[PDB]
């Protein structure tokens, strides 16, 4: 996996344009938000359990059939698996927020995720909904902490959804 | 979306978008704010549209699975009505019937024949939903919503 | 971004334990028939099954009373049983015959703990009350399930960690209710002392396991910086099947040591092949293990370096596949990432198979999992938290058919994870025929399996290499293509015919038999045998008399029973679709749009409608019209590369010196 | 193929929900940028031949690629390289108009590496040519529209590498 | 793996009969050729590094494969390609000693095309490298031994394709 | 084959053949004519070897399935003797017990236990066959044949 | 016209016009006044555009068959310029390049090669004509006119 | 090559080369000595042909990229002239225009349009080169050279 700086530096040699003006501008823009990325990751790590618990409770509110008999969140075994996987998603999204690059998600979260979920019958719609709920809760916590320009926080979660959701149109 | 249709029309001829495609794109981009407003209206009024349309639909067509005393069948019919309102909202947002066609129109006859739901009843329900949705918007706002409802009704026949 | 897929093996994880399942699983994982003790256990369980059924029925018949006894012990100021929702039967499902025709109207017509505080039903809320009542009924139902199953696992796996999921404010209350239920249950036998013992045991197990306070997740720490760390809840491990683990002890009797040695053989060689292959040297190794000179780790290391292991799992395989198999044989797991494969490939390149065996056995992971005395065992789903990245490959590696697959399964997937969609059919590499003159040659799924599925959506369009063939007038738009083995302007064209007999010698570009043979050679790929043209003779006549065009003649050729038997009768349906499209349109299909359209036509109407749809397509008219026999217009990347096997023209390798007095130092004495 | 609106609709549809305020804000951003996107499409269409001419001149001409034994030698291969650059420019314009890179994933990058390796087309020279084309387009349409087109040019280049 | 003797034995064994006179003549031909086979193996073992260096010099150097974006870009990929060529040379020597191509199919060619496609390794470039290696070995060990080794080099090239 | 064994050692150890291995290979290929002659000797005398060996074997071991009065069992035993002589000829040709091991030694005990043929009887029959094979061969040529017969007997034992 | 294109697209699928096609049709008919105004401007100023473009084109290309001392050739070139302006006006009226393409673009190279008129010169003349014509249009009116002039120029080269 | 022409003609009908095709092949191979002489003549006089044709072509068309005071552009144009003489020599050797067509005719218009070299100028230069080359051979030798020069000129027009 790579972070933003590593990918940009390697692309500098790959593309043959070296350290031109556009690369310098993108590097400066990225470095301007680095402290905010670290702060966002700190907030996510300090409130991980609360975020996951809130998101899973809201998911079971919006999908009451999940916890009913025959549902996928039926029994504490599957409930614990739900919580565990949502923690996985939150952890790797925090990693991607720090790195500024989505390669960590590609290599350690999304590679083979669809195969696993098809094998185990894990529904993807509720998975995307839970990721979006976690994203909303993280945004609420960041607004509470006083952060202002936190658009990049949307990038991992949304991206993950786009990678796991099926094609409808 | 209409943008995808324009791009695919240009790509079919292996050419950059012609002035007609560009004009369509610019008109759609201009109307985007009104489209968002109409979609918000549809989203916030979905439940009352479903309820009033279901009342009118059961008054007009009492011999339906949704009106056979089965709570689950009624719930499923009302969920389908909400889903089709959502698809029409998607189409209003996208400026084309592509979302509605891809999600709820292609294979609609096969799906509802497998479920043994009469198609004429679904057409009548769509008509009632269209009548109840058009009353909540202005005429120009209703111009496209009526077209999408008519698209569903035509696909069901 | 991640379009590569390793496949989705069909997995059925265990959700709880039953006595027969546990006994049979233990026997299965040791590769032998049931023991006398295990058969006795099964017989004892079966003989007692009627009593268990009677106990479960007694508990079921009084379920409302037991749940009411539990609820009345903790709830005040209301009727808790009003919030108990029973399961509802799904009546009138489609196809059930509940409604005849399209007419739907006529179908109808123990001391409490210190300081215990009760729960007010009204202030607790409808949601929480429904939660509580369904929880009590669920507890009773799972207790009856555990009674029938002969094992309390279905309880233990589902209540350990439940404390806190059920709010910590009411955990005490829960216990109270459970005890109340227990009391009521014990009031329903009072005459057996054995059924009461069983019910008491199950209720006590439920209470004891529910009292565990936040059990720790089992952490799987990454073995290197290229591997992720994971967590597995204890419930998943408890519900999963149990690995029988063998620990070698020098103080154990000879039979137990031999059993552990047999386990080592079953793991390293996937089976005890030692007797079959005449592994006589095994004896010496076994002595060195029995006398305690070496450990299980050194025994496994010597087994990996033996000639038997080389013959079984090195000689038949390439280096990549051999590494992938050795991962399972010496670590009990598949490779995790391509960096791990790179390190093991470097180890194998430097030192060979013994070096690879040393790298596996001497790793910190081996000592972490098996140490020095534990026999290596298969890890995987249910034993520890699994990664998604090697899901399919590892599940396929743990199957007994792993040594039958020769194409690597891990390095290929790991490489394709980093790449865009492959150059292949959207339905997989098995849907791409060999681009030869004739014959539908496809990769068989079950013979030398190497499928590499990718997530092609419905809008992907394939990139095809134009062959540059066609008449000069039908060119200059795609004239930049060039493919070896293409007859460029040699297309078969027959101008339509328009009271006197013709001259004896009238010459076209191709004689009538030559043109007909060319049409047959294009449609069928090759000339038919002698009598096989008999069914089409009349059609040929209609082509020679101008009654039908070349397009109609081609359509009739493709509709004949010979074509159907050659390319439709014994072919997978979409494979037949793709091959017939390549033969008639002259190109492979672009993507899932055309493939789905033709598959729907084949599903609804059949083969003749498919031929009509291909021939009547506007692209067929654009490319071949009415008078031209089809021809190859596009090939795939692999088909292009198979026709270009010579590269000596590009290996031309890569004067006056530019320096006076080269390779000399300044100011030399 | 999906554009920005279709992508947002898909993300909302797999959850069975109407577009949330965040996706509605993204949709409004796309609608606001639509005018600039149309202007950039017009500008690139008007100068497509000149863009490809300058790209070839500044990245491929007078190198060993156009010399005998190079992959741009003979007129057919030169014309095919120019055609490929036309493909990249046109599909980058399509992706910029759509505001989404899915068109490049489904129609440009799928099997492109295998096809190029089969034909012997130099991958690195193609990446450098795409970079040169991005620079030319940026010089032609300005810094902001240039960066927006460069997003998709970089998507193509990263897919090729 | 099976060698020439084992190949003849297997051919006779599927019929359940001793080696017929033609098989015995083939066996005697292999036994007579063993001396030059050992000589060729000695020469190749002594000059393996030079052979691979010349192969890369005349096949892969100063092309786009070694440029950034090529598949031999960075020293790690260059060394990986050199290692693959070393493998090809060593197992061609093994097959030449054994008198048949079974070892090449079992240890190398089974799934090598799939692995190369997954990793993005150009098949045409490595086929060109194998043919250059065949020429280099022919130049080193002579005409007859060069042809004998080129049989297995051509087998490798065909298996890659 | 000895060539295969040398190549496999070098292959698994990731190195070109050692000078001693090349010397072994050259020395082995120098004996091809002698090996071919010995194999032809075994092939041309297979019938008499089988006949005399079966006679001696039934003399020494009368309580055997071959000598149980069943024609098919006797014919199968004679065919097995001929097959093992053929495998030993293969092994002489290849310079190693590898052909005989791969064709008639891996799983020999399991196969003959499935056939309910006592293994000691097959050992005695192989000993008789070895005696007659050595009786019609030179002293120097008998080394390989006797060693491979002993290899079969040890695999059965 | 563009209406014919929409109708033929609907007919190709054997279906009534979809909402996207109806939206395109309505957007097109909404701009009829503007299209008629542009066509009126082109028709009224045809001769002035021809004269100015001819002056500029003869400045740019001095050695051309039009400017070679033959009065008939000059008259024919200026008539061609007028005809192409007329075809561009037709295309503006129709909302698509179909009239211009069908009347003066299909086979334009063959016709002008038969007349021995170099096509580069005609492209330059079209460039001058476009520069003269766009000066009379407002900013909102010049998109289609410039696109159709570019269409002619691309067909010639 | 005409040999490839005959082989592919026979392969089209899936038949061996007919005696007529063999006769054509024999006539072609017995005239290869004259073709080698013509190719040598073109190779040895390539610089003379290039210089004289460039002089004549710049006399006719002085305002051209190769004559705009740019040294590199002049060198590139004269190298192109030499390259086309080389391709025509190839075609003379092969007996057909296939070498010329495959190396320097397919996509020639696209390549020279990308280089912004007007095609009329290249046709004029090819004409001057043809005259210079024909002035160095007898008419019988020059028949095929004239045909191939005409082929090049037609590909550009
Ligand atoms: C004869 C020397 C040996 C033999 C041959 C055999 N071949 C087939 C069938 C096929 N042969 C081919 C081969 C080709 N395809 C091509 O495109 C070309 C180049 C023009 C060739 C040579 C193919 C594709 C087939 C498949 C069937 C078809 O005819 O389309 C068979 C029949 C096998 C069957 O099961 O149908 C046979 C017997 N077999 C021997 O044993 C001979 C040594
Ligand atoms: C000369 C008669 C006319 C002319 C030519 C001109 N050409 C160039 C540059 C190039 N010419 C080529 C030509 C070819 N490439 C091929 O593969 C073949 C077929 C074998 C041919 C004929 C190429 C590739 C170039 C590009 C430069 C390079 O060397 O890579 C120029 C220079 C243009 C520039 O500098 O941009 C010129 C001037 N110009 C005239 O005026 C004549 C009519
Ligand atoms: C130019 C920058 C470089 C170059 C290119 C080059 N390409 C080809 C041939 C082909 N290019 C493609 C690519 C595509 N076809 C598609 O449909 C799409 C998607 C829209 C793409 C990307 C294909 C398929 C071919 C094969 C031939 C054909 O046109 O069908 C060539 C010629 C190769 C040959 O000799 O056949 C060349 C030279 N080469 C360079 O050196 C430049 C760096
Ligand atoms: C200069 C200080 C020293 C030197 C260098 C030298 N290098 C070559 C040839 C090559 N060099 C490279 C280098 C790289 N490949 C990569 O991927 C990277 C990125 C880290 C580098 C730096 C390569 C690939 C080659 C091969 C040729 C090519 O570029 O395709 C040579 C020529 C060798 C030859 O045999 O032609 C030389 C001379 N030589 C010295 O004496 C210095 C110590
Ligand atoms: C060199 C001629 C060409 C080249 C090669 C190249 N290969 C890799 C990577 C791998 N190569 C292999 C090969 C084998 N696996 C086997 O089992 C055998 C049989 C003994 C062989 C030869 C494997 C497994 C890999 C992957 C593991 C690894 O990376 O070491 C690379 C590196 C690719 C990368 O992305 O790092 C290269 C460069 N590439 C060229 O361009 C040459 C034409
Ligand atoms: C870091 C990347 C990664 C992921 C994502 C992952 C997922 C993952 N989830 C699993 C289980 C599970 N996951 C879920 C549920 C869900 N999961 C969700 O992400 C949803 C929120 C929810 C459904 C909506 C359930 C119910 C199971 C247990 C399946 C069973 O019943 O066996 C399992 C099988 C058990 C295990 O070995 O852990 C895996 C591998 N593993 C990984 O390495």
């Amino acid at each position: 996996m790579q972070d933003k700086l590593t990918s940009v530096a390697k692309n500098c040699d790959l593309t043959g344009s070296s350290l031109n003006r556009e690369v310098v501008e993108t590097l400066k823009e990225f470095l301007a938000d680095g402290e905010k990325r670290v702060q966002v990751a700190g907030v996510i790590g300090s409130n991980a359990a609360e975020i996951v618990k809130t998101a899973v409770s809201l998911l079971f509110q919006e999908y009451p059939e999940l916890v009913s008999p025959g549902g996928n969140a039926y029994t504490t075994r599957r409930y614990n698996m739900y919580v565990r996987d949502m923690n996985y998603f939150l952890r790797y999204c925090s990693y991607a927020i720090v790195a500024g690059d989505a390669s960590v998600l590609d290599e350690r979260l999304l590679a083979g995720l669809r195969d696993t979920f098809n094998s185990l019958g894990i529904p993807l719609g509720p998975t995307a909904r839970s990721i979006q709920l976690m994203k909303n809760i993280v945004k609420e916590k960041l607004v509470t902490a006083g952060m202002t320009n936190i658009t990049f926080v949307d990038e991992p979660f949304d991206y993950v959804v786009r990678e796991i959701s099926e094609t409808e149109i | 979306s209409i943008v995808t249709e324009l791009i695919l029309n240009a790509d079919s001829e292996s050419r950059y978008p012609a002035p007609k495609e560009i004009q369509v794109y610019q008109n759609f981009v201009k109307t985007g704010e009104q489209r968002i407003r109409i979609a918000k209206i549809l989203a916030e009024n979905e439940q009352r549209i479903v309820q009033n349309g279901s009342a009118r639909f059961w008054e007009r067509v009492p011999n339906t699975p949704s009106n056979s005393g089965n709570e689950r069948k009624t719930a499923s019919c009302q969920r389908d009505q909400g889903w089709y309102i959502r698809l029409i909202a998607y189409s209003v947002l996208a400026g084309s019937e592509k979302p509605l066609e891809e999600i709820g129109t292609i294979g609609i006859k096969e799906m509802y024949n497998n479920l043994e739901i009469p198609l004429r009843n679904i057409v009548e329900c769509m008509r009632c939903l269209k009548e109840e949705a058009l009353s909540l918007m202005s005429e120009e706002d209703a111009l496209e919503v009526s077209a999408y409802f008519d698209y569903v009704m035509r696909s069901l026949s | 971004s991640v379009k590569a897929s390793g496949g989705s093996p069909v997995t059925q994880p265990q959700r709880y334990h039953t006595v027969p399942v546990a006994v049979i699983s233990h026997a299965v994982q040791q590769d032998r028939c049931l023991k006398n003790t295990e058969l006795q256990e099964l017989a004892d369980f079966f003989s007692s099954g009627v009593k268990l059924l009677e106990i479960a029925n007694t508990l079921t018949q009084h379920a409302d009373e037991i749940v009411l006894a539990g609820a009345n012990r903790i709830f005040v100021g209301g009727s808790p049983m009003a919030y108990l929702e029973k399961p509802k039967e799904k009546i009138g499902l489609p196809g059930s015959g509940y409604y005849v025709g399209e007419d739907f109207l006529t179908a109808a017509r123990d001391p409490l703990p210190g300081g215990f505080r009760f729960i007010n039903v009204s202030r607790y809320g409808a949601v929480r009350m429904k939660r509580s009542m369904r929880d009590l009924a669920w507890f009773l139902r799972y207790i009856t399930y555990a009674i029938v199953a002969g094992d309390g696992s279905i309880l233990s796996a589902n209540v350990r960690g439940l404390r806190g999921v059920i709010p910590e404010d009411v955990t005490e209350a829960t216990i109270v209710a459970l005890r109340a239920m227990r009391r009521q249950s014990l009031d329903y036998f009072l005459e057996d002392a054995e059924a009461t013992q069983l019910v008491k045991g199950y209720f006590d197990l439920l209470i004891a396991e529910y009292l565990t306070d936040k059990p720790s997740n089992q952490v799987r720490i990454g073995v290197s910086n290229d591997q992720q760390g994971l967590q597995l809840p204890q419930s998943y491990s408890m519900s999963a099947e149990v690995r029988p683990k063998f620990v070698f002890k020098q103080a154990a009797t000879l039979t137990q040591k031999q059993e552990a040695i047999a386990a080592i053989y079953r793991h390293v060689f996937e089976r005890d092949v030692t007797d079959t292959y005449g592994f006589t040297q095994k004896a010496e190794l076994e002595s060195q293990l029995i006398g305690g000179n070496i450990s299980v780790k050194e025994f496994v290391r010597r087994l990996g370096k033996s000639r038997l292991y080389r013959r079984l799992f090195y000689e038949p395989f390439t280096i990549s596949r051999a590494i992938e198999l050795a991962a399972r044989h010496f670590l009990g797991r598949g490779l995790s990432s391509r960096e791990e494969f790179q390190t093991y490939f470097d180890v194998m390149t430097k030192g060979g198979l013994p070096a690879l065996v040393d790298a596996f056995v001497d790793s910190a992971e081996y000592s972490d999992y098996f140490g020095e005395e534990t026999v290596p065992y298969l890890r995987g789903l249910g034993q520890e938290a699994q990664e998604c990245r090697n899901w399919g490959p590892q599940l396929d590696l743990f199957k007994y058919s792993a040594p039958v697959r020769k194409v690597p399964q891990f390095i290929t997937l790991f490489g394709s994870y980093q790449k865009p969609l492959p150059e292949q059919h959207p339905y997989g590499c098995g849907n791409d025929p060999l681009e030869i003159q004739f014959g539908a040659i496809f990769p068989q799924e079950t013979r030398n399996p190497h499928p590499q599925p990718a997530f092609f959506n419905k809008d992907t369009r394939r990139i095809l290499i134009g062959s540059g063939a066609g008449s000069p007038d039908k060119l200059n738009g795609n004239a930049l293509g060039k493919v070896p083995g293409s007859l460029g302007t040699r297309v078969l064209k027959l101008e339509p015919l328009h009271g006197h007999q013709s001259p004896s010698v009238n010459l076209l570009h191709h004689s009538s038999p030559a043109f007909i043979e060319g049409a047959y050679r294009q449609v069928f790929g090759r000339s038919l045998y002698e009598g096989q043209r008999q069914p089409l003779s009349s059609t040929e006549s209609k082509l020679l008399g101008g009654e039908i065009s070349v397009r109609e003649f081609v359509r009739q050729l493709a509709k004949s029973k010979v074509f159907r038997s050659l390319y439709w009768d014994s072919l997978y349906v979409t494979k037949a679709i793709e091959y017939i499209h390549r033969r008639l349109m002259g190109r492979p299909t672009y993507g899932r749009q055309e493939m789905n359209r033709y598959y729907d036509i084949c599903a609804t109407r059949g083969f003749y409608a498919l031929i009509d749809a291909i021939i009547d397509s506007p692209e067929y008219l654009e490319c071949f019209g009415e008078n031209t026999v089809p021809y190859e217009r596009y090939v795939t990347a692999r088909g292009y590369l198979m026709r270009s096997p010579r590269h000596e023209n590009q290996l031309r390798r890569e004067t006056v010196p530019d320096k006076y007095n080269p390779r000399k130092a300044n100011w030399a004495a | 193929m999906q554009d920005a609106i279709t992508a947002l609709i898909n993300s909302s549809d797999v959850q069975g929900r109407y577009l949330d305020p965040s996706s509605l804000d993204k949709l409004q951003n796309y609608f606001q940028s639509g005018d600039m996107r149309a202007k950039t499409a017009i500008a690139v269409s008007a100068n497509a031949k000149n863009i490809v001419t300058k790209t070839v001149a500044k990245s491929l001409l007078y190198t060993d690629i156009t010399a005998p034994g190079g992959n741009m030698y003979t007129c057919r291969r030169y014309a095919a390289c120019v055609r490929d650059l036309d493909y990249f420019l046109r599909y980058a314009t399509y992706a910029m108009l759509a505001g989404d890179t899915s068109i490049l994933d489904e129609r440009i990058l799928n099997g492109l590496r295998e096809t190029y390796n089969s034909l012997g087309v130099p991958i690195g020279a193609t990446i450098r040519s795409v970079q040169a084309m991005k620079e030319v387009v940026t010089s032609l349409v300005g810094a902001d529209a240039g960066r927006e087109m460069g997003v998709y040019f970089d998507h193509i280049a990263a897919g090729l590498s």
